[PDB]
Order: structure tokens, then sequence, then C-alpha cells
RNA sequence: UUAGCUAGUAGGUGGGGUAACGGCUCACCUAGGCGACGAUCCCUAGCUGGUCUGAGAGGAUGACCAGCCACACUGGAACU
RNA sequence: UACCCGCAGAAGAAGCACCGGCUAACUCCGUGCCAGCAGCCGCGGUAAUACGGAGGGUGCAAGCGUUAAUCGGAAUUACUGGGCGUAAAGCGCACGCAGGCGGUUUGUUAAGUCAGAUGUGAAAUCCCCGGGCUCAACCUGGGAACUGCAUCUGAUACUGG
């Protein structure tokens, strides 16, 4: 059964990309809403939108930079079967800081960098190159 | 590989066990001659190989090579073995040391000498 | 009772000595409660042959500490000195 | 401790000068030393890259004299310290106090220097002292003592060492026998015609 | 300009009626420095031929790495066949801790300092060609900024 | 202030006793995943107040007998 | 290729005992208590700071030095 | 005693293992699947760089080899860090207890998680910066570390209740 449903948002980000997907849509989530806002704002994403009441779907648009993929790759990290905290002195540092990781700190979800600043741990969600 | 299923169970490290289980961890063993002879080696090789039947002093019972050219072996004669097989002697997994306790050194050796138990030429 | 004496920490033929607050039943050598300073019978006049936590001294003597005959004469050489 | 045996053997197997003898005459008629030792020497071998790694170790020991056991204590020393480690190794090397002596000039060669040192004739900051590997250090003066100048050995090694190449980072007054490390020597001085690296190579494996 | 570099040389053979034909084959990687580099594979009867065709080979099907002053930009990990190359960039002074097939092409790419490791099969030919992958995945932070719009700033 | 712990009664049937259930989540030593680890306690139970899946706060005082060092301190939440 | 173990056994009340808390011990009462998060049984073994190896995580180990424990021909007991 | 001075005379002081490939170093003479060699591949049946001797090397050095034993290389028990169509590996199929895992929203808690503070983590050993032995090995001052444990006071994104 779906267990996971972060790991399917970031698998339906892989694969649309990987078919040169213009966008992807999926059931919507807090969550799903929190991470797709820090894509954005790290520009791996042109955008994306919530979209009805009882149902709502989030949709992605997906981009592409001479004529390939921006996301080059997008791994879940933590998982239900294994779940990762890490402390201030020890959050990673993806690509030796050209990618990115996602942190759910006790201030919200954040880059790895912003929670460094802060001086914050949390749970790491996942890492995107 | 799962997780679940190694905390269930964890990884078992395999264990090497000694070539040598005679000798009992100790470097070089005590041993008394109880029959010498010789025997041909398996293929490709032909010869007459020379080997002992040594009854150790922990009583394990072996079988040692008696390493070059000629020897004073005899039964009930008291010599020292030590490790390592020969190849195309199946079964032959220790070496008598020359030049210890009864085993001669090689009589008329003069290279790699420390190996076969003689002495230096003083002249 | 709480002494206060020297541990031979050196080498053969070249003594070196810490000064150390132990049970007087423990062994030279062996467990002591706190470390105070150390002596060195063949440092250079150039160089500090002996240092000592004098506050902390006047602490476990007024705990009831018993001071080493050489401790007590390294004691009256510091005051002497500084 | 020391090799004893034929010094331009050495050379002729390494194919450049080891400076293993003062120089009051060309090497090339003391010896054939374009051409390896030994009968079959007359064949030169295609050596393998192991064979390349030994010979630049051998090169570099077999110039300053130094066992593998002192050599490896170097080694790990000077990838101890900061820096890269075959500058550093080779900073360690030319500090001993008898290439020091001998970049002076007061011995004719590294052996004769060695005669020096271990016979008690050298003095350095002042101090008798009369072990080769002696690390000697920037603003040490070190100089021959007053009952060893007499001897002609340090004033024929002088008349030969006027003829050298003068180190930067020494200076010597030859006519008082006394000299100085004004600075510590640099990757920049030394023959280039050491691979450092490739001695980092070998004891990295 | 170019350096080159003969990795390895190999006899294989092609049964016949009549018997055992043997040729030789030679890998040789030949670049610039600087971050350009190229593998040729030579195939011949004779091993200068062989060698010859590698290095014709090589100097066509050349590649540019985007090189971090002589070091890597960021850890890779290259795979071909059964050959999988970790690759980390090191501090300077480090030099090339590497395998000799890896070291060969991390010399003539001009990689200074570099800690590199060969898994599973090492055979010299798939080890060169998951290196050469694994340098051309890596990618520096102008045109990571450029893909992400940042300025370079975000590094 | 008191260190206490709290846990669940999983035995009552003792005199003035019971046993408490305490568990702990804890990351596995190696391979990090956090296992649910269980200890049983002995509690001093005065009144024989205590049933069956009540969940009870106590603390660790002087040896009551054999087993019992631990004695309850309130309950919190009580079964049914 | 050891699954059941335990009857002072688990708890309670009241005497006794200890420097002291306690089945520590005794009379009576309740009928429990431990165990697949491995009880019971078998084999091996002093423990730790540390040592050796390793990029690290680990693996092996516990000679010398320091801390704790146990023993003193074998098996018991008490005295001061 | 350490240390120093004087005196005679090169005088009193170099071995061990390797040289077919891995792995630096090779040519004669014996001998003929014999005698022997070997860590793995493997050498010898009359032209042996592989056995034994000699002359040449080469490598270590008051040491050199050989045997035993641990970790590495071994990603070859794989947590970091592996596999299961045919190479070793998917139970013949299914149901299902304990166990592991859990769509979405709001409130609450603060167990997991994170932050801060305090105590503890014996000295030695191990790292860094400096002293002393004629250098070194040794000894030693100060620092760092002691990757941990425990108790308070905060945060509530996620997970658990
Ligand atoms: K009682
Ligand atoms: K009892
Ligand atoms: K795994
Ligand atoms: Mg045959
Ligand atoms: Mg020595
Ligand atoms: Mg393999
Ligand atoms: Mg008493
Ligand atoms: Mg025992
Ligand atoms: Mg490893
Ligand atoms: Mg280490
Ligand atoms: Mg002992
Ligand atoms: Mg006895
Ligand atoms: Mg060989
Ligand atoms: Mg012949
Ligand atoms: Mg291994
Ligand atoms: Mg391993
Ligand atoms: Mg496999
Ligand atoms: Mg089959
Ligand atoms: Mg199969
Ligand atoms: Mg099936
Ligand atoms: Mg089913
Ligand atoms: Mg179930
Ligand atoms: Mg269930
Ligand atoms: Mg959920
Ligand atoms: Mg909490």
């Amino acid at each position: 059964s779906m267990q996971d449903p972060i790991a399917d948002m970031l698998t339906r980000i892989r694969n649309g990309q990987a078919a040169n997907k213009a966008a992807v849509t999926m059931p919507s989530s807090k969550l799903k809403v929190a991470i797709a806002n820090v894509l954005k704002e790290e520009g791996f994403i042109e955008d994306f939108k919530v979209e009805g009441d009882t149902k709502p779907e989030l949709e992605l648009t997906l981009k592409y930079f001479q004529g390939k993929a921006v996301v080059e790759s997008i791994q879940r990290v933590s998982r239900p079967g294994l779940r990762i905290y890490k402390r201030k002195d020890e959050l990673p540092k993806v690509m030796a800081g050209l990618g990115i990781a996602v942190v759910s700190t006790s201030k919200g979800v954040m880059t790895d960098r912003a929670a460094r600043q802060a001086g914050l741990g949390g749970e790491i969600i996942c890492y995107v190159a | 590989a799962t997780v679940n299923q190694l905390v269930r169970k964890p990884r078992a490290r395999k264990v090497a066990k000694s070539n040598v289980p005679a000798l009992e961890a100790c470097p070089q063993k005590r041993g008394v001659c109880t029959r010498v002879y010789t025997t041909t080696p398996k293929k490709p090789n032909s010869a007459l190989r020379k080997v002992c039947r040594v009854r150790l002093t922990n009583g394990f019972e072996v079988t040692s090579y008696i390493g070059g050219e000629g020897h004073n072996l005899q039964e009930h004669s008291v010599i020292l073995i030590r490790g390592g097989r020969v190849k195309d002697l199946p079964g032959v997994r220790y070496h008598t040391v020359r030049g210890a306790l009864d085993c001669s050194g090689v009589k008329d050796r003069k290279q790699a000498r420390s190996k076969y138990g003689v002495k230096r030429p003083k002249a | 009772m709480v002494t206060i004496r020297l541990a031979r920490h050196g080498a053969k033929k070249r003594p070196f000595y810490q000064v150390v607050v132990a049970d007087s039943r423990n062994a030279r050598n062996g467990r002591f409660i706190e470390r105070v300073g150390f002596f060195n019978p063949i440092a250079s006049e150039k160089e500090e042959g002996t240092r000592l936590d004098l506050d902390r001294i006047a602490h476990w003597v007024g705990q009831g500490a018993t001071i080493s005959d050489r401790v007590a004469a390294l004691i009256k050489e510091v005051n002497k000195a500084a | 401790a020391r090799y004893l045996g034929p010094k331009l053997k050495l050379s002729r197997r390494e194919g450049t000068d080891l400076f293993l003898k003062s120089g009051v005459r060309a090497i090339d008629t003391k010896c054939k030393i374009e051409q390896a030792p030994g009968q079959h020497g007359a064949r030169k071998p295609r050596l393998s890259d192991y064979g390349v790694q030994l010979r630049e170790k051998q090169k570099v020991r077999r110039i300053y004299g130094v066992l593998e056991r002192q050599f490896r204590n170097y080694y790990k020393e000077a990838a101890r310290l900061k820096g890269n480690t075959g500058e550093n190794l080779l900073a360690l090397l030319e500090g001993r106090l008898d290439n020091v002596v001998y970049r002076m000039g007061f011995g004719a060669t590294r052996a004769e220097a060695r005669q020096l040192v271990s016979h008690k004739a050298i003095m350095v900051n002042g101090r008798v002292v009369n072990i080769a590997s002696y690390q000697v250090s920037p603003n040490d003066v070190v100089s021959i003592r007053e009952k060893a100048k007499k001897q002609s050995r340090v004033k024929a090694a002088l008349e030969l060492a006027e003829q050298r190449e003068k180190p930067t980072w020494l200076e010597v007054d030859a006519g008082k026998m006394e000299g100085t490390f004004k600075r510590k020597p640099e990757r920049s001085d030394l023959s280039a015609d050491i691979n450092e690296h490739l001695i980092v190579e070998l004891y990295s494996k | 300009e170019l350096q080159e570099k003969l990795i390895a040389v190999n006899r294989v053979s092609k049964t016949v009626k009549g018997g055992r034909i043997f040729s030789f084959t030679a890998l040789t990687v030949v670049g610039d420095g600087n971050g350009r580099v190229g593998f040729g594979y030579g195939k011949a009867r004779e091993v200068p031929a062989a060698i010859q065709k590698a290095m014709e080979k090589a100097r066509r099907n050349m590649i540019n790495v985007a090189l971090n002053n002589g070091t890597l930009q960021h850890p890779v990990k290259g795979v071909h066949t059964g050959s999988r190359v970790f690759m980390q960039p090191a501090s300077e002074g480090t030099g090339i801790i590497a395998g000799g097939a890896m070291r060969a092409v991390l010399e003539v790419a001009g990689v200074h300092n570099v800690l590199a490791k060969a898994y599973g099969s090492t055979n010299p030919i798939n080890v060169v060609r998951a290196t050469i992958d694994g340098l051309e995945n890596m990618n520096s932070p102008e045109m990571v900024a450029a893909k992400r719009g940042k300025s370079v700033e975000e590094i | 202030k008191i260190r206490t712990l709290q846990g669940r009664v999983v035995s009552d049937k003792m005199e003035k006793s019971i046993v408490v259930a305490i568990e702990r989540f804890v990351k596995h030593p190696i391979y990090g995943k956090f296992i649910k680890r269980t200890t049983k306690l002995h509690v001093h139970d005065e009144n024989n107040e205590c049933g069956i899946g009540d969940v009870v706060e106590i603390r660790e005082c002087r040896p009551l007998s054999k087993t019992k060092s631990w004695t309850l301190v309130r309950v919190v939440e009580k079964a049914v």
C-alpha cells in the first residue's frame, strides 16, 4: 500500500522530468506544499499550484535548461523504515554544497544551509542535486 | 538485507580456520618419528619424496616433509617441525626443520645455508 | 590518613616527581586523590624545577592532610624564593 | 651502520655523479661511468614503474648516506610536518650535521665530513657534537674546534669547496673555519634532479 | 601540448582452421592537462602499430572537464559495466591517491589532488570508461547557478 | 521535583504490589532503526488501588522486598 | 541440533537478625513470579582505562602501566 | 658514575636473504621427470636465467631470513557499503496471531527529535605547542580531545501518544 507519499512525490518528479513532462500532478498535503515551496525558492522548479477543495491536487511545473533536466537527482533519505535525524554539527553537505538537503527543523522545513545559519538540527527528508 | 531482518538476526562473521591445527598456534613443535618412508607425488610431477609420520608432544600424529638432499632421520629420532605445506604431496602439511635436535643439516650445501641448518665455512 | 607526597614519575637515573594527594595506604605510584604540582631534582637553573598550587595545598591542610617531609621542604623552598 | 664498499659502483648504477669523490679529477677518468656494473651491466634494462620508484628512493638515500630505517623515520616525520611531504623530507635530509659540514666546505666528501663529525672535531653553537644525524637549526653557528684546525684535510677541503657552487642558506668564513645557518633550505635551491614525489609515492603505497 | 600515457597491452587471439592467430591490443590516454582528456583503444598484429592506432583514436574522442583549480569540484561516482569508481577532491599537496589505471587518466587530465578508489572489476578498459564517465558528469558552480538561476553568491 | 518514571500496569495480582512496564524508544546502536524496548519493574502499590492497563507514575525508593525497589507516586490514567 | 523454569519460589502480616534496607531468617496467609525483548541449561571468559589495525564505521585484543573484582595446598567455620 | 683530558696504532669490529612472473637483480658448469624446488602461477625427462655450485648482481644491515598470530587490502557478512530470470540465492500456494509499516484535517501533549546550561567522563596513552638528555629512542609543562552519560530550561516541523 502507499506508505511514503513523500517518496511518491519525489519519484513523480524524477520520472516526469526523465519523460520530459511539462508538469506533474499529485495528491496535495501540507508537507508536500512545504517541500514544493522550498524547491521553488531554491529554483529547482518553475511553479506550483494547489487546486480543489475536497480532494486538492498539487501541480508542479518542471524546469529545463538547455534542453536538459534542471533536477540532476532527487533522493529520499529519511524513510518510514529508518528515520534519520542529525544534530547541528552533523548536517550533511550535498555535492560539497552545490545541492541541497531539505531538513524539517523545529522551526519548519528549510535547507540545510538555512538550518546551519539558524543553529538547528532536524529530520533530513531528502537530498536534491 | 532489510534492516528489520538484520535487527532480528545480525551479520554472522565468518571464521577463518588455521591451516596447521596440530601446531596449536605454536610456531614449532617437537615430535618422535614413528615411520620414515617415501611417496610418489601427484601429477604433473614425478619423484620419490621423503616424509615421516611423527607423534607430537601434544599427542597429534602428523606427516611431515624432510627437505634438502639426504637426511639422517630414523624411527625413534626426535625432530622439530614447523608449518608450511608441500604441494603435490596431499596431506603433508608440515616441514621438518633441518639442523634441530636429531635432524642434521645438509652436509655440503653452501648457499641459503640458514634455511638448511649448516654453518659458515670459516676458511 | 590523607597525605601529600611525591610520586616518582621519570626514568632510570633520571628522576622526576609529581606532587600528589593520596590516602597513605595507597601505593606510591598507585591511586591518588588529586595532583598538586611537581618537582624536578635535576632541572636547570634556567628551568622551573618546582611548581605547587599553594592555595589548594592550604585547602587540603585545612581538611587535615599530612604533608611529607620532602614536600614540606619544597614548600619552604618555594616560599623562600617567591 | 655505513656503506663501506666501492663507492663509484654506486654512481655507475645510478648513471650519475653522486659526489662520492671529492672532485680533484673528473670521474670518467676513474670509472666507466656510463655503463652499469658487473658483466651484464652493458645490457640496459627497461625498468618497470616499481623499478623507477625504487631507483629514486635509492638515489636519494645513496647521496645522503642514510639507511632505510632512518630514512623511513625521516619520511614519517616529514609526513607529520606541515606542507609538502617531499619538500619537508629534503629539508630534513639537508639539516643533518654531516651534510651541513659538507656544504660549509670543511669536508672534501660527505664521508670525510662524517669522520670530522664522529671524531669530535666539529662544534655547533659553541658545543662539541659528534652525531652525524644531529639536526642543525636556524642561527646555529658551526665551527672547527681549535685543536682540529691543524689538520691539512680541512684546508684541502676548503680549497675544493671554493670551486663548488656556494649554498644560499649557509654562510661560511673559510679563513676562520666557521659558518652559520642564515636560512633553512628550500625546494628552490636543491637540485631539480631529485623526484621527491616518487619517494612520496613509494612510501605512501 | 598533449601528454600521452600507455595504460595496457594485452595479447588476444583468434582461433582458425590452421591454429591460432595472436593479436595485440593497446589502451592509451592523452590530454592537454587543464581538463581535456581522451582515451583510445587500438588493435593490431604488432605492438607499435596497436599503440599508434590507440594514439590516433585518442586525439579525437576527447572531452572537457571543469576542473577546480587542479582538483575536483565535488565527489563523483562513475560506473561502467562492472567497474565502480569513487573520486573525491583533496587538499593541496595530497597528490594523486589512485590506482595505476585511474592515476594515468587523472594525471593527463591535470587533476593534481584527488582521492580515488576502484570497486568491483578493476578491468582497465572499463575502469577508464567509468572514470571518464564520472569526470564528464562533474559540474561546476557557475553552470549550476545558470541552471538554477541564482547568482554564484549562492555558493 | 522528583526524578520519576511513567509506565503501564501489566500485573496487579500481588498484594500491595504491581508490575509496571516502562516502554522506551531507543536508537539501535548499529543499524539506527528506532526500536521499542521494555523494562519491567516491581512497584509498591499501597491500598491495592491500581488495576491492569492503568498508566501510573512511580519513583525509586529504598528496598522494599526481594524484587520491589520502586514505589507508586500516583495513577495518571485508568483503563476502561 | 537447550522452551519451559521456580515452592522461601513471588508477595503480605508479625516475631528474630544486621552498621544498615531487605525471604536475610522463622510462623502463618495469598498463589503467584520469570520467559520468544530468549527464561532454564551447555561451552567459553576476570572487567575497564586502553593496545594493534583501519580513511572511517568497524575488527581483534585486555602482555607492560593505572582503576575495580576474585583467590592464597583442597573443602568448610568462626574468633579478635 | 655521566662528562672531560692524555697516549699507541687502521689498528680491535659485517653478515643474511634474494636474481622465471607478481617483484629490484643473470651468465657459465653439474645434472637429465632423477636428485631437488615452491607464498600463488609453476620448474627438472641431455642447451634449466626456476634444482646444486661458481662469477656477477639486487635488497636489508648487527642484523637477515623462516614459522606462528591479528587488522588491512576483502565492497569477501556490504550500518556507512552487496545480492536472489540463467552465475549461490523467491518458501509449491494461501490464510493469519505476535511483530514491522501507516491516506488526509484540526486541537492537545512534549515520548522520539532539536537547542541552551550544569555535573560527570580518574591519571597515563593518543594529537598540538614548548622544555631536558651531546642528538634520537626515552622524560616532561600546557592545551586539545576524552566521539559518551546524566539532570534541568526552552522549540513543536516531523514521528509517537
Ligand atoms: K519482617
Ligand atoms: K529466600
Ligand atoms: K545494505
Ligand atoms: Mg611429468
Ligand atoms: Mg640500528
Ligand atoms: Mg571482485
Ligand atoms: Mg562486621
Ligand atoms: Mg579462566
Ligand atoms: Mg576498509
Ligand atoms: Mg591510526
Ligand atoms: Mg603477568
Ligand atoms: Mg601449588
Ligand atoms: Mg622467483
Ligand atoms: Mg645446463
Ligand atoms: Mg582479510
Ligand atoms: Mg570489511
Ligand atoms: Mg556479490
Ligand atoms: Mg544450473
Ligand atoms: Mg542458480
Ligand atoms: Mg513462486
Ligand atoms: Mg496474504
Ligand atoms: Mg499480524
Ligand atoms: Mg498487525
Ligand atoms: Mg501519517
Ligand atoms: Mg522530550
